[PDB]
C-alpha cells in the first residue's frame, strides 16, 4: 500500500508504506493523511529522496559517496534536516549527518570554529588561559 | 651469532645491551618487556638480575639490561 | 511544561477507553512529547507515573468483589483494554525511551508494574480461587469457557516483574509459580485423593 | 542560524565521533561546549601509550570517570598534590612505567573497583598493598618483578583478595621461603592459572604439595628455574584434572626421560621444558609422546594485559596515535 504524509503546510506526499516504514516513528505507528507539524516540506522532499535511495538497504567510516552529494549544501539545510531525522529518528541518516558535521569541524581553531557556527562567546579574557593550561599535556 | 656487550655503569646500576641476528631477533615482542625467563627461554646466556629495562623503537634487534650493585 | 501537559493528559485519557483515535491526533500528542524534551524530562515521568496509579486506583474501586464467575468476565477484559492502550501509550512518549531513561522505567514497564499494584490486591486471590472453582468441573460441565481462563493465565505469565530485575531477558514466570501454580496442584492433588478412592470403594479395580 | 540550540543529546551524539586532541580544542569554545567536552560517556576509554604527563592531569581525567586506563611505560616522576573522589576505573595496565613510590601510593588509595590490573616491572610498599587490599573484586593480578613488600602485606593481599582467577607473582628479586611459604598457604582457592617461577632456592616440594591439594583448579602452570623440583612433584601434577599446559623450564632436578612420564597426565596440551633437554633429544621426546606440544611459545600470557592495542580485548577510544 502507501501512505500519504502532509508536512507543515499542506504538501501532501504519497509514498509506499515500505519507504515509510523507515521512519521508527511511523513504523510504530502504522502498527496501530497525517500532519507532520515539525517539518517543513522542503526537508521533507529531501528525506523522502534519502529514503527511497536507501529503500532497500541491508540493515571516517566512508561515508557514501551518494549521501556526501545529498549532504553539499549550507548550514541551514543541514541543521534543520538533523533536526527532522532526529525528530523522526531514522538512524542512518542521523548517523550519517553527524559524522559530516564531525568531519566538517575537523581541523579548525576555535576562532573558526565560532564564527563558522554562530556561537556567541562568553566568560573569556581570563578563562581561556587556564582552559588552555588544561590542555598542555596535548 | 648472539653478541654482547662491555658492561658500562653509573653509581647505582651497571648495563649492558645485546644485538641478536635476524631469526631471534624477529621474534621479539614489541607490546610488553620481558622477564628472566623469556629471553633465557630466546637464548641469552648471562647472570641473575639482569632485568630487560626498555626498547630502543628505531632498532628492535637490541636488547638492554641493567642490573643494580 | 504546563501548558503541554493538560493536552496530553486530554489525549492520554481518550487513548484509555480506546474509542479508535485517528492519526492527527496522534501525531499532535508525540509532538508534544518531542518538543517538551528539547530546551531532561524527570518531572513529565512523574506526571505519568501518578495519572496512571491514579486511573488504576479509580477502576479498582468499581469491580472490587464480584465473588467470581464475573471477576473474571471483568478482570480479563479490564487487563486486555490496559495492556493494549499501554502499549500505544508507550508508542507515543517514545522519544523519553531513547534519550532519558538511558539514564536510569520504560513507559510500558511501568504500566505494567502499575497493574500489578492492581493485582496485590483483592483481584488477587478472588481471580485464583474463581479460575479453580471453574476448573473444578473437571469432573464434567463443558461451561470451562477456554478463552475466560487463557486470559488469566497469559495475564499472570506476563506480569512476571520486570522493573529493573535484570533487564529483558524472556519468560519471567516467577509469578505465575508463587501464585498460581501452587494452589493448582495442592487442589488437583486433594480432589484426586478424594475422588479416587470415593471411586475405588465401589467397583473392581479394572474400571 | 542559531547552532548553540542544539539538544544536549545531540550535541553529545556530534561529539562520539571526534578524535582526543580536537576533542581537547573544542572544549574552549563556550562554557557549556565546556561542560560538554566531560560528560562521563566520551570519557570511557583511554589511551595514554608511552606519553609523559603529570600526576593531577591524570587525577583529573581518571576522575572524569575512565573505565579503561591504557599507561605502559609513562613516566610520572612528579609529586601529585591534589586529592580526588574514589574513582571508577575497571581494568588499569601500568606495565613498566616509572612512577614514584608516593604517586602511586595516592593514586592507588582511591581505585576500588578494579577487576583487572597489572603492576609489571614496578617497585611496591607495605602501604601500597595495604590499600590495595580492599579491591574485593580483582578477577587478575600481576607483579611480575615487583619488590619491596613483606609477608604481612602478602598475606593480608591474598586473604582478603578472593576471586583472584589468575596469579603471576613471578621474578620477584627479594623474596624468601617465608615469602613463598605464606603466598602458596593463603592463596585463594580459585587460581586457574598461576605462575611462580624464579625462586630457585625457595620453591621446595612441600610448598608444592601444599598447592597442588588446596587449589584443585590449575589450568596453566609454569615453575621456571626451579633447582629443587623432582618427579615426586612430578606425581603432585598428577592429581592436577586441569593442567593443560605446564612449563618446567631449566628445572634441573628433573631427568629428561621422566618428562615422557608427564604425557600420560590425560589433559595436557603443552610442555615448554627449555634449558634441560639436550638438542636431538627433543625429537626423542616427541617420539615417546606425540600427543603434545613441546617448545612452541617462548612467552607467558598469565596476566598479561597485550600480546594489538587493545587491552584485555577491550577498545580504547581516546588515544593519540
Amino acid at each position: 500500500p502507501s501512505i500519504k504524509l502532509q508536512s507543515s503546510d499542506g504538501e501532501i506526499f504519497e509514498v509506499d508504506v515500505e519507504i515509510a516504514k523507515q521512519s521508527v516513528t511511523i513504523k510504530t505507528m502504522l502498527e496501530d493523511p497525517v500532519p507532520l507539524p515539525n517539518v517543513n516540506a522542503a526537508i521533507l522532499k529531501k528525506v523522502i529522496q534519502w529514503c527511497t535511495h536507501h529503500k532497500d538497504d541491508p540493515p571516517t567510516d566512508d561515508i557514501p559517496v551518494w549521501d556526501q552529494e545529498f549532504l553539499k549544501v549550507d548550514q541551514g539545510t543541514l541543521f534543520e534536516l538533523i533536526l527532522a531525522a532526529n525528530y523522526l529518528d531514522i538512524k542512518g541518516l542521523l548517523d550519517v549527518t553527524c559524522k559530516t558535521v564531525a568531519n566538517m569541524i575537523k581541523g579548525k581553531t576555535p576562532e573558526e570554529i565560532r564564527k563558522t557556527f554562530n556561537i556567541k562567546n562568553d566568560f573569556t579574557e581570563e578563562e581561556e588561559a587556564q582552559v588552555r593550561k588544561e590542555n598542555q599535556w596535548c | 651469532q648472539i653478541y654482547y656487550s662491555d658492561k658500562y655503569d653509573d653509581e647505582e646500576f651497571e648495563y649492558r645491551h645485546v644485538m641478536l641476528p635476524k631469526d631471534i631477533a624477529k621474534l621479539v615482542p614489541k607490546t610488553h618487556l620481558m622477564s628472566e625467563s623469556e629471553w633465557r627461554n630466546l637464548g641469552v646466556q648471562q647472570s641473575q638480575g639482569w632485568v630487560h629495562y626498555m626498547i630502543h623503537e628505531p632498532e628492535p634487534h637490541i636488547l638492554l639490561f641493567r642490573r643494580p650493585l | 511544561l504546563d501548558q503541554i501537559w493538560d493536552d496530553l493528559r486530554a489525549g492520554i485519557q481518550q487513548v484509555y477507553t480506546r474509542q479508535s483515535m485517528a492519526k492527527s491526533r496522534y501525531m499532535e500528542l508525540y509532538t508534544h512529547v518531542y518538543n517538551y524534551c528539547t530546551s531532561v524530562g524527570l518531572e513529565l515521568y512523574k506526571r505519568l507515573k501518578e495519572f496512571l496509579k491514579n486511573y488504576l486506583t479509580n477502576l479498582l474501586k468499581d469491580g472490587e468483589d464480584l465473588m467470581d464467575e464475573s471477576v473474571l468476565k471483568f478482570y480479563t477484559q479490564q487487563w486486555e483494554d490496559y495492556r493494549f492502550s499501554s502499549k500505544v501509550l508507550n508508542g507515543i512518549c517514545a522519544y523519553l525511551n531513547r534519550h532519558w531513561v538511558r539514564r536510569e522505567y520504560e513507559i510500558y514497564s511501568l504500566a505494567l508494574v502499575t497493574w500489578r499494584d492492581c493485582l496485590f490486591r483483592p483481584l488477587n486471590k478472588q481471580v485464583t480461587n474463581a479460575v479453580l472453582k471453574l476448573i473444578e468441573k473437571e469432573r464434567n460441565g463443558e461451561t470451562i469457557n477456554t478463552r475466560l481462563i487463557s486470559g488469566v493465565v497469559q495475564s499472570y505469565v506476563e506480569l512476571g516483574l520486570n522493573e529493573d530485575d535484570a533487564f529483558a531477558k524472556g519468560p519471567t514466570l516467577t509469578v505465575y509459580k508463587e501464585s498460581f501454580e501452587s494452589q493448582f496442584l495442592a487442589d488437583t492433588e486433594r480432589f484426586y485423593t478424594r475422588e479416587s478412592t470415593e471411586f475405588l470403594q465401589q467397583n473392581p479395580v479394572t474400571e | 542560524v542559531s547552532w548553540d540550540s542544539l539538544p544536549d543529546e545531540l550535541l553529545l551524539g556530534i561529539f562520539s565521533c571526534l578524535c582526543l586532541p580536537e576533542l581537547l580544542k573544542v572544549s574552549g569554545v563556550c562554557k557549556r561546549w565546556y561542560r560538554l567536552a566531560s560528560d562521563e560517556s566520551l570519557w570511557q576509554t583511554l589511551d595514554l601509550t608511552g606519553k609523559n604527563l603529570h600526576p593531577d592531569v591524570t587525577g583529573r581525567l581518571l576522575s572524569q570517570g575512565v573505565i579503561a586506563f591504557r599507561c605502559p611505560r609513562s613516566f610520572m616522576d612528579q609529586p601529585l598534590a591534589e586529592h580526588f573522589s574514589p574513582f571508577r576505573v575497571q581494568h588499569m595496565d601500568l606495565s613498566n612505567s616509572v612512577i614514584e613510590v608516593s604517586t602511586l601510593h595516592g593514586i592507588l588509595s582511591q581505585c576500588s573497583k578494579l577487576q583487572n590490573l597489572s603492576l609489571e616491572g614496578l617497585r611496591l610498599s607495605d602501604p601500597i598493598v595495604n590499600t590495595l587490599a580492599k579491591n574485593s573484586n580483582l578477577v587478575r593480578l600481576n607483579l611480575s618483578g615487583c619488590s619491596g613488600f613483606s609477608e604481612f602485606a602478602l598475606q593480608t593481599l591474598l586473604s582478603s583478595c578472593s576471586r583472584l582467577d589468575e596469579l603471576n607473582l613471578s621474578w620477584c628479586f627479594d623474596f624468601t621461603e617465608k615469602h613463598v611459604q605464606v603466598a602458596v598457604a593463603h592463596v585463594s582457592e580459585t587460581i586457574t592459572q598461576l605462575n611462580l617461577s624464579g625462586y630457585r632456592k625457595n620453591l621446595q616440594k612441600s610448598d608444592l604439595s601444599t598447592l597442588v591439594r588446596r587449589c584443585p583448579n590449575l589450568v596453566h602452570l609454569d615453575l621456571s628455574d626451579s633447582v629443587m623440583l623432582k618427579n615426586d612433584c612430578f606425581q603432585e601434577f598428577f592429581q592436577l584434572n586441569y593442567l593443560q599446559h605446564l612449563s618446567l623450564s631449566r628445572c634441573y632436578d628433573i631427568i629428561p626421560e621422566t618428562l615422557l612420564e608427564l604425557g600420560e597426565i590425560p589433559t595436557l596440551k603443552t610442555l615448554q621444558v627449555f634449558g634441560i633437554v639436550p638438542d636431538g633429544t627433543l625429537q626423542l621426546l616427541k617420539e615417546a609422546l606425540p600427543h603434545l606440544q613441546i617448545n612452541c611459545s617462548h612467552f607467558t600470557t598469565i596476566a598479561r594485559p597485550t600480546i594489538n592495542q587493545e587491552i584485555w580485548g577491550i577498545k580504547c577510544r581516546l588515544t593519540l596515535q
